[PDB]
């Protein structure tokens, strides 16, 4: 409406610029982002349609937003500025002085905004049509150089981020001399803090993966990066190096197809012992990976050694004899296992996409190594909770900084989406006849990605739509095989009637359904663009029973799909996974009389045992039962008569079994049952 | 000569460069002179090589560091280099200037001060180093004696601000001080010295010195900067009035100091309250000699910030009614005429503002119209449908009309906003007395109906309302 309003009637409106801008400004000060979006659009159109005086008043006003500001208003104004420099950079250059003057007010700004700010300023700066006003380059260089040359890390990060961002924009030979000098300056200022060098490496790597530029500065740096890496960490495979170590140093976690009496091994323990340079291993490898992927177009012909090379580590046997030492060496061990895990995560992130089957085997061995290290590290953390090895992810998490769930997402390197290309391959079962915890790892990741994204640095520069789009490919028609194999597993386990195998596969199931919920509860399906994908997605869910019924009506595909999925309700081991399955059915069947399927199925889950394992009955917690019973009590036609059913069976709870003739009925469960009973009575 | 230094610098540290440093003892000056003569990248490489080859735990390397600092500090200004090597040099020195004892940084700062007093700083690009050093003195808690490093910073700042500054290095000396963590006293010293330095400059190098002063205000000292610039430009306006008894230079200068203060008030909503407090008349009754055609133009430009608009108009409104009370007291009595020497009144200042506003000041003119119509809308008659309720209200309402008629003659774009706003008061009120608008509308027409054939449709839309008016209004 606003688009049509302005685009038709910008002669009626022209004479009232100032009031519009008085209005716009009042609809950025609000909450309720639809309002803020509206104000943003006002400023954009005011700028686009009116004459050069109103442009100047618009820029002024956004600048005033940015500098004085509060977070969302600053973000919105920076977004508008990006749109305005994209749209007409000619008329924004005449208002360049206001934008330059934001550099005098950078104390208000947070470094997520600073990347955008220096994007704007540099995007203005590096247009050859207004080189005569190159004043903003001098002022940018000054603030970079004053920040960079400071002990206080809070200023140094500003310097680094602005520096590499400037570098990225001026990369589409004098310019290359500028880039190399600037980046060497950043390197010099970073070297003497570890986290500064880490932030440099991380942000430069992110700059490569998002924006590929002319590979002149890249080939410039990469001849230094490869050499510095191959002498910094890469050692000839000699078992014991020099130095006094109170630890048997070996070349551990080699893949053993490798010949032992060989070259490449990776120095960790002599480095971190010499510190008390290692802290950059992961991001530096990321940088290396990304530049060689840009060079050789995905080929890692000289880095396959890095995949399988042992690691110069101490004996990482469960150190029960190394107890009572909880001194700094304990932190050395914890940090050591941490660093190598981050290293390992970068490897599996690196070599997932490659299609060679023996290379996939190597990758899988790497994953099982990861999980072994995880359980060992959690053992070492079970020794001491206080000894934090504080090493966040350096792009975003470390500046946020400067138990297992926190370090699980915040501390480790972040997995890429393409890491889930692994599970195209089918699971093998060890007990009945790619392990179960090598499937739990991936799914525990993917659940946390989906909940954060749809209701974490490298992820969020992809749109949610593209995320779910590739999930549709990279989960459903690949993980369907694993789902059916799980069904077959639990069918054989049910027909037959060690414990940890089933326990992991239960949690694997739980996470699969939680992923399903997150996927099929996607609000983008409410919008009329994504239903063709549903006509893709659930069609494949229909195809797991029978094929041949192509180009079907919507509710037919729904019926076939829920008819496919329902039957798992026999094989569900626990309560929470059942809750996720039924809620999945809820949210997919609202795309289509209907209450009969859900209520019956709710009754099926309600009359089911959900067996009396101690941690299993611990998984029957108040909120889960409450939600489930709210669903059932709502979807029954006779709610109060159903209350008479529950109170009629609520009395023989005490008379038959103290666990009833209507299961999920204990003394403890009656709190939840009573609550939901009279809750639905209220509604 | 340099290639062997790079080859020694290639592999390892503190094993040959320290040993090599006790081979070549003198001639690092001429080394960097030939190095910048040939290639600056080699100079950066050698600078890094020396700085890693000369740690600051040992004392032999610190002397080479001092000598090479003086060398680079002299050649960065005097030596006409290319820009990239200049940036690399200044970045390298700025970076490496932490690792020192106290007195070496102190004598470096003293060298800077001794240079900026006398020593011809050929550009003044060395100055970027200066605040880093003072910042390092801020954090160097190794004790000196003459003290804490912060106290050396106080003494060095006092020695710098007290000493003479050159005319060419007042912008750069103020822009420098944005980055030192200062208290109130230090920044007041700096603004006081800078304001003192206004009279000895080109006019066109005052706007950017004011800009820096405003950004630098935000730490402590807002009153001092506003008082300083109002005072200085009030004095120049008065000197121009006496000489009449540069102008498109002077007006294009106050027409950019006013925008600088207004933009700074938008970014900083406490500089505005300080400006209002500092020029409010009604302290108890008395009219202040801080109001002038500068300091009123600036209040009319600040009315376009929407938080100040009522506050600044009510200020100018009382400022004008008070003046006319005062003037009646003098004219009614000889005893007061003997004593008081004839003061300019707010009336004459506002009507000077309106003359001054012709050139480019359109920011100011949309707040003169609002003041006009506040004076007429508020002080116009009602008592016909005494001296104090009548004659300083009669005199405001005729200042209003004078404001709008003089504003209407020269500003060709606030015609269809005065003449539709006068009409909208003539037509629609018609119960309350509106003689004062008819007078103004007669004056507006009579002055030039030739300049109202460019704003005519606003008249002939009030002819359609003519049936419903009382008769006397129609005839008038």
């Amino acid at each position: 409406l606003l688009q049509s309003t302005f685009s038709v009637h910008y002669l009626v409106l022209k004479d009232m610029c100032s009031s519009i801008l008085s209005l716009a400004q009042s609809l950025l000060h609000s909450l309720d982002q639809s309002i803020i979006s509206f104000g943003s659009l006002l400023y954009k159109y005011a700028f686009k349609f009116f004459d050069t005086y109103c442009q100047q008043e618009v820029v002024g006003a956004l600048v005033t937003h940015i500098c004085s500001g509060n977070e969302a208003e600053v973000d919105t104004a920076l977004d508008v500025l990006l749109e305005l420099v994209v749209l007409n950079p000619s008329a924004m250059m005449m208002n360049a002085v206001f934008v330059k003057g934001i550099l005098d007010y950078l104390d208000n700004i947070s470094p997520q905004q600073i990347r955008k700010l220096f994007y704007v300023l540099s995007t203005l700066a590096f247009s050859k049509q207004n080189e005569a006003s190159s004043h903003i380059q001098d002022d940018m260089h000054l603030v970079i150089r004053k920040q960079l040359s400071s002990t206080v890390f809070k200023y140094k990060l500003i310097g680094i981020i602005g520096a590499v961002t400037m570098a990225g924009i001026m990369a589409a030979d004098e310019q290359c001399t500028q880039v190399t000098s600037l980046l060497q300056l950043v390197h010099s200022c970073s070297e003497q803090s570890p986290q500064a060098s880490a932030l440099y490496y991380d942000e430069f790597a992110n700059l490569i993966q998002h924006e590929k530029l002319d590979p002149k500065a890249l080939e410039w740096v990469g001849q230094t990066i490869c050499n510095d890496f191959q002498d910094a960490f890469v050692v000839d495979s000699c078992v014991v190096p020099e130095g006094d170590f109170p630890f048997p140093v070996k070349a551990l976690y080699g893949l053993e197809e490798y010949d032992t009496q060989n070259g490449i091994a990776i120095n960790l323990l002599p480095l971190l012992f010499s510190q008390d340079s290692p802290l950059c291993l992961a991001p530096y490898f990321r940088l290396l990976r990304l530049c060689v992927e840009r060079q050789h177009n995905g080929n890692l012909e000289e880095i396959d050694g890095l995949l399988d090379c042992p690691i110069f580590l101490t004996d990482l046997e469960p150190g029960e004899k190394l107890e009572s030492m909880s001194a700094k060496e304990r932190s050395f061990m914890c940090s050591l296992i941490f660093l190598t895990l981050n290293w390992f995560r970068e490897i599996v992130n690196a070599f997932c996409q490659e299609t060679s089957p023996e290379m996939k085997g190597k990758v899988l061995t790497r994953l099982k190594h990861i999980v072994e290290l995880q359980i060992i590290l959690e053992k070492y953390l079970a020794v001491t909770p206080d000894y934090v090895p504080p090493l966040g992810n350096f792009d975003v998490e470390t500046l946020d900084i400067t138990l297992l769930l926190h370090n699980s997402h915040a501390f480790f390197r972040e997995l890429d989406i393409e890491v889930f290309s692994i599970l195209h391959c089918g699971l093998v079962t060890k007990f009945i006849l790619l392990g179960p915890p090598e499937l739990l790892f991936l799914l525990e990741d993917l659940s946390q990605k989906l909940e954060s994204m749809l209701t974490f640095s490298h992820l969020q520069q992809r749109s949610a739509q593209e995320i779910v789009h590739c999930v549709f490919q990279l989960l459903t028609p690949m993980c369907n095989h694993l789902e059916n194999i799980h069904n077959y597993f639990q069918c054989l386990a049910a027909e037959n009637h060690k414990v940890q195998e089933y326990h992991i596969m239960s949690s694997c199931y739980q996470r699969l359904l939680q992923i399903f919920h997150g996927l099929f509860a996607w609000s983008g399906f409410s919008q009329p663009e994504n239903q063709n994908l549903l006509y893709s997605a659930l069609h494949v869910l229909s195809s797991r029973l029978k094929q041949g019924e192509h180009s079907q009506p919507l509710e037919e595909l729904l019926s076939q799909s829920v008819h496919y999925l329902q039957n798992f309700h026999q094989s569900i081991p626990s309560f929470q996974c059942a809750l996720y399955l039924i809620r999945l059915l809820m949210v997919i069947l609202e795309k289509s009389q209907n209450k009969e399927k859900i209520a019956s199925l709710a009754r099926q889950f309600l009359c089911r045992v959900w067996p009396s394992g101690d941690k299993e009955k611990s998984n029957i917690s108040n909120d889960q039962l409450h939600a489930l019973l709210c669903i059932y009590l709502e979807h029954t036609e006779s709610i109060l008569k159903a209350i008479e059913e529950i109170a009629g069976v609520g009395v023989p709870e005490l008379i038959n079994s103290p666990s009833s003739t209507f299961p999920t009925l204990t003394r403890h469960t009656f709190v939840v049952f009573f609550r939901v009973m009279m809750a639905e009575l209220e509604k | 000569m340099d290639q062997k230094i790079l080859s020694l610098a290639a592999e390892k540290t503190a094993d040959k460069l320290q040993e090599f440093l006790q081979t070549l003892r003198e001639g690092d000056l001429t080394n960097l002179l030939q190095n910048q003569a040939v290639k600056g990248k080699v100079a950066g490489a050698l600078l890094r090589a020396i700085f890693k080859g000369s740690p600051c735990s040992e004392e032999a390397g610190t002397l080479r560091r001092r000598k090479i600092y003086t060398c680079c500090i002299q050649l960065v200004e005097s030596g006409d280099l290319q820009k990239e090597i200049v940036s690399e040099i200044i970045g390298l020195l700025m970076l490496e200037a932490h690792h020192f004892p106290g007195p070496l940084l102190v004598e470096l700062a003293n060298e800077f001060i001794s240079a900026v007093r006398e020593g011809s700083l050929v550009n003044g690009k060395s100055l970027e180093l200066l605040p880093i050093i003072l910042t390092v003195l801020a954090t160097k808690k190794e004790n000196l004696a003459y003290l804490s490093g912060e106290e050396c910073k106080k003494q060095l700042i006092n020695t710098l601000c007290s000493g003479r500054w050159d005319q060419q290095y007042v912008i750069q000396l103020t822009s420098m001080f944005k980055d030192v963590p200062l208290t109130a006293e230090e920044v007041e010293f700096v603004v006081e010295k800078a304001l003192s330095m206004f009279s000895k400059m080109n006019l066109q190098e005052i706007p950017p010195l004011v800009y820096q002063l405003l950004v630098l205000s935000s730490k402590g000292s807002r009153k001092s900067v506003l008082e300083g610039i109002i005072a200085f430009f009030s004095a120049l306006d008065k000197q121009h009035n006496e000489e009449q008894s540069p102008s498109g230079e002077l007006r294009h200068v106050e027409g950019t100091i006013i925008l600088h203060i207004v933009f700074a008030i938008k970014l900083d909503y406490e500089l505005g309250r300080e400006l209002v407090k500092h020029l409010k008349v009604g302290q108890q009754g008395d009219s202040n000699n801080n109001l002038s055609p500068f300091s009123i133009a600036l209040l009319l430009s600040v009315t376009r910030i929407q938080r100040f608009q009522d506050q600044v108009l009510d200020l100018l409104k009382t400022s004008v009614v008070k003046s006319f009370k005062d003037l009646q007291l003098l004219q009614g009595s000889k005893f007061l005429q003997n004593l008081v020497p004839h003061r300019s009144y707010v009336s004459t200042m506002i009507l000077e503002v309106v003359k001054n506003s012709v050139h480019s000041w359109d920011h100011v003119t949309q707040g003169l119209v609002e003041l006009g119509f506040i004076l007429m809308d508020s002080y116009g008659p009602k008592k016909v449908l005494p001296s104090l309720s009548r004659m300083p209200n009669q005199h405001a309402c005729k200042l209003g009309a004078n404001i709008l008629l003089e504003t209407f003659k020269i500003h060709e774009m606030i015609r269809q906003e005065i003449l539709e706003q006068v009409l909208n008061r003539v037509v629609t009120r018609a119960s309350s007395p509106i003689s004062h608008f008819l007078d103004l509308l007669s004056n507006i027409v009579m002055y030039a109906p030739l300049v109202l054939q460019n704003c005519s449709s606003k008249v002939t839309e009030a002819f359609d309302y003519l049936s419903f008016l009382p008769l006397q209004t129609v005839q008038r």
